[PDB]
């Protein structure tokens, strides 16, 4: 019989009060599918291939084949909408400074890789390493996996270099380490924290890019 | 702009038509019509053909319920969301990013439209950037001030704390800032006055 | 079968005549005359689009035949990923997406105006001035009423079974 | 081929129909990772666990085969210390509540430190607010209000 | 077929007897001896709640 987790009774008295003295700045991962295959499926070469009888026979069936075809072509034309949807949410391509000056933090492990061929990330090519003719076709995406690409690093460029400003309209420089103290401030931890323990939240999170690199890298589940 | 809508009509017209032209085929029958097969043949002889038509627009039907299954589905799905929106943008002002709107999210109204609703999102869009020099912090005495609300900015010679999301500078004095530990250990910090708005009035 | 036949490199044994895949479908032969293996391609097939820009703009358009290489074609000719782009002239500029037909690029009509394919383009560059201690911070604003259209309920249909299948 | 129009046709309705299915629950991800898109990438977001266990303090996108893998980094408080806390505290009779914050006591003297982190600092008259007597607030202790 | 006659104004050609719509239902007829056009108006039916 399963166990649901540790037994934990919290040392719950009316007058005491439990406050951390420190935290860990956890990069965790989640994964979202996005869009499927685009498949077109011809329906007479499929049930009649290369029978005149047999189209003939098929034809009598009124407009089954115009209802599979608008179907499929839906279900494609929504992929396509799916991921312009998800990535093309910036309206410029932004791109990070030669000068990679991020208060410590260290972003070269997500940042694209200008020496791959493909602008793609090394967090990005794990990603892509990890994962894997009768009248079916298999229609390609309208945005390449260079072009996701792009839209990811221009993403993470905006993000990096002007905090959620660029979401909300003309992106703002900030400096990442006053973008932080906002997001500090964000989550009711008060900004003179970050300013205090900047360069043990750098190590922090470097340790935790370093940790999802590794966990992406291993296991494949 | 109002495609998301005539769009949904459409296609629920569209099956509708494609059902009532499904009973114009024959399916493999003689004729795609009852009372002809009825008429031109006796009962032993139709029932044969009568149960391809039957069986063919039993199918076209639950082909048709199976895709409006679908279709209400997704209409439910968009229904939920128009919900959400009425009482997050509507009834309320969401902080969430992009639900109500590009930009910040001041307001939103209601309108009704044929099988749908329209929210007009107000929202408000910062325009002109301007470049300024900043700071995390700033020294006065040895203890590093930080703005409470707001950040340190520089035109160049004089440092104000501004609030982020538009440019009123304003002088740094004790009421806008608080201290927190010596200048010894941020990055970036650096020095100026901090106006003390006590000290003239126990001047005078 | 019908297929295409071409010289393979597959190492048949020499007690086998066929070769299947996934599908069970032929994908080689050996030739019963002269011991040799051959490679059966399906013969080209796929879907024919038409991007045309509105007629009330232009009557011209051009023609996409979806994953055919451009030699199996009849008879201006553009080799996409997506396919065999006929009509469409080639354009090393790259703008806004207008007509995706795919694999990244996008046709549009424009300037003698013609329907010109090209990688379509992810919006303008903007390299942010991002420094360690530089802020841009907005001195005015606008109030930007933006319009969300959302479908709530469709229409409410009934269909009597017993009337549709077998009416009177 | 009347049977094998019929079988055939009818598998491809099945293919089609599955997929029907299959893609509306690939929308409904869609939409889900473009609303995290939205919330977690381009801005910072409240909703808890949406954005990853703990405070959500940023996240970035990266692109993989048919779909996006965000990496949240989050804010989780590491090491907690027990302390004594009082709801109020009177020092001229007035109930003294803190601004933004909570007293907590490390056995003899009472600080006023922010929610989600230890940095106790001396109770003044800045970092609290008053309101009403002291009859009325239920565990109120008292202490001394520092006045600068 | 069944349905309700009903006094039309759709102009028929000379040649053409029979009105299809987008359903390709008869919709009018051409009265065979007096050349008149005939509105065909499905019988009123409906569902029955209680
Ligand atoms: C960011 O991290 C990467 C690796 O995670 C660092 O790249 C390493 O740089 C050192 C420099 O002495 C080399 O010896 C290593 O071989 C590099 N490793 C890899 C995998 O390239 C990079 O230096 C870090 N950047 C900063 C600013 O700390
Ligand atoms: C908060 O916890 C961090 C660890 O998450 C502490 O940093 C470590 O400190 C030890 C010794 O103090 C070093 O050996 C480690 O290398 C440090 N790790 C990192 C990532 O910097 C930190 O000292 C703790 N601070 C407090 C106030 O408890
Ligand atoms: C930065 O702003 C300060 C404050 O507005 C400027 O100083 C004032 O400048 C005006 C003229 O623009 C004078 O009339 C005031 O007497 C100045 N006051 C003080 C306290 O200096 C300053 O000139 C600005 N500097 C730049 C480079 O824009
Ligand atoms: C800010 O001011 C402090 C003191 O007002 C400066 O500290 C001086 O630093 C120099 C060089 O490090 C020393 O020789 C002096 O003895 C320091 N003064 C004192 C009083 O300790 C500090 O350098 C200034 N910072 C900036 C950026 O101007
Ligand atoms: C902020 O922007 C608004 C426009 O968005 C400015 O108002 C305009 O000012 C010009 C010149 O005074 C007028 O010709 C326009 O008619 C104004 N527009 C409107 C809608 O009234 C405003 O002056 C700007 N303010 C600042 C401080 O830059
Ligand atoms: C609780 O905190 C107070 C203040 O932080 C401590 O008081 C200090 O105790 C040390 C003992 O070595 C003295 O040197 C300081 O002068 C005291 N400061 C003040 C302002 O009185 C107190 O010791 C702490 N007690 C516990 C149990 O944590
Ligand atoms: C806080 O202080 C007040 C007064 O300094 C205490 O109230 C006194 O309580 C005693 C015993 O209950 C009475 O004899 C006095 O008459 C009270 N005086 C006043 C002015 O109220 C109160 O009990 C103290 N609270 C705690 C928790 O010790
Ligand atoms: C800030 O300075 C940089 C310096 O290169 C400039 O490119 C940028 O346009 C400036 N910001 C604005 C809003 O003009
Ligand atoms: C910014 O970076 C430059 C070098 O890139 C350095 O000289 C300077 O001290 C830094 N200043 C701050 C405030 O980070
Ligand atoms: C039959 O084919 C084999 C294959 O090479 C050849 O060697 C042989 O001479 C042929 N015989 C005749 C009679 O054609
Ligand atoms: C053709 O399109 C233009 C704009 O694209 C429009 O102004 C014009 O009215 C259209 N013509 C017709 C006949 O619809
Ligand atoms: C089309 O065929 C030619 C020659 O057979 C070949 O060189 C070319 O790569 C083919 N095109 C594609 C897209 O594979
Ligand atoms: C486009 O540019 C490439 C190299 O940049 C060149 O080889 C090609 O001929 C150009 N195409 C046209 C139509 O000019
Ligand atoms: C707080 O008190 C409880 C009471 O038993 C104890 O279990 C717990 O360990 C204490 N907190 C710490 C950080 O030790
Ligand atoms: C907390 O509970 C204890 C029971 O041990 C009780 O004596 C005390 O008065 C309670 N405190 C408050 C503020 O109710
Ligand atoms: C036949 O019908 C026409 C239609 O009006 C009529 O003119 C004619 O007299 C009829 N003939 C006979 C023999 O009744």
């Amino acid at each position: 019989t399963m166990s649901l987790g540790v037994e934990n009774s919290v040392a719950y008295s009316n007058n005491s009060i439990a406050i951390p003295t420190n935290f860990t700045i956890s990069v965790t991962t989640e994964i979202l599918p996005v869009s499927m295959t685009k498949t077109s499926v011809d329906c007479t070469m499929y049930i009649c291939g290369d029978s005149t009888e047999c189209s003939n026979l098929l034809l009598q069936y009124g407009s089954f084949c115009t209802q599979l075809n608008r179907a499929l072509t839906g279900i494609a034309v929504e992929q396509d909408k799916n991921t312009q949807e998800v990535f093309a949410q910036v309206k410029q391509i932004y791109k990070t400074p030669p000068i990679k000056d991020f208060g410590g933090f260290n972003f070269s492990q997500i940042l694209p890789d200008p020496s791959k061929p493909s602008k793609r990330s090394f967090i990005e090519d794990l990603l892509f390493n990890k994962v894997t003719f009768n009248g079916l076709t298999v229609l390609p995406p309208l945005l390449t996996d260079e072009m996701i690409a792009q839209y990811t690093s221009a993403l993470l460029a905006g993000t990096i270099t002007s905090g959620w400003t660029f979401g909300a309209g003309a992106a703002l420089q900030i400096p990442f380490a006053m973008q932080m103290a906002y997001r500090f401030n964000g989550i009711g931890v008060t900004q003179n924290v970050l300013y205090e323990n900047q360069k043990l939240i750098a190590n922090q999170f470097n340790s935790a890019i370093g940790k999802i690199q590794d966990s992406l890298s291993s296991t494949a589940s | 702009a109002l495609g998301k809508l005539q769009d949904v009509v459409n296609q629920n017209a569209q099956a509708l038509n494609t059902l009532v032209k499904q009973l114009s085929s024959n399916f493999g029958a003689i004729s795609s019509v009852l009372n002809d097969i009825l008429s031109r043949l006796d009962p032993p002889e139709a029932e044969v053909q009568i149960d391809r038509l039957i069986t063919g627009r039993l199918q076209s039907l639950q082909t048709y319920v199976t895709q409006q299954l679908i279709r209400a589905a997704e209409i439910r799905a968009s229904a939920n969301l128009a919900a959400t929106k009425m009482s997050e943008c509507v009834l309320g002002q969401s902080k969430r990013v992009d639900f109500c709107g590009k930009g910040y999210h001041l307001m939103s109204f209601p309108q009704s439209a044929p099988h749908g609703v329209v929210f007009l999102h107000v929202t408000y869009v910062p325009a002109q950037e301007k470049n300024f020099t900043t700071a995390p912090a700033i020294c006065h005495d040895g203890k590093a001030h930080f703005p409470r609300e707001g950040v340190f900015v520089s035109n160049g010679t004089h440092w104000f704390v501004t609030q982020r999301n538009f440019y009123e500078p304003q002088i740094i004095t004790t009421d806008n800032t608080f201290v927190s530990g010596n200048c010894d250990v941020v990055i970036g910090i650096v020095n100026n006055t901090v106006y003390d708005p006590l000290q003239p009035e126990l001047d005078s | 079968g019908t297929g295409v036949l071409t010289e393979s490199n597959k190492k048949f044994l020499p007690f086998q005549q066929f070769g299947r895949d996934i599908a069970d479908t032929t994908d080689a032969v050996r030739d019963p005359q002269t011991l040799e293996i051959l490679d059966i391609t399906p013969c080209s097939f796929g879907g024919v689009s038409v991007i045309t820009p509105g007629t009330n703009t232009s009557n011209q358009v051009a023609v996409l035949y979806q994953g055919v290489n451009c030699t199996e074609v009849p008879v201006n000719v553009f080799q996409t990923r997506a396919g065999c782009l006929i009509g469409a002239e080639h354009v090393n500029n790259s703008y806004e997406c207008d007509i995706p037909i795919g694999a990244g690029i996008c046709a549009s009509y424009q300037t003698s105006q013609s329907i010109i394919a090209y990688t379509m383009s992810l919006g303008v560059e903007n390299s942010v001035a991002y420094s360690n201690n530089s802020i841009a911070i907005p001195t005015n604003f606008t109030i930007s009423v933006t319009t969300e259209i959302l479908p709530v309920s469709m229409t409410k249909t009934s269909v009597d079974c017993t009337m549709y299948i077998c009416g009177d």
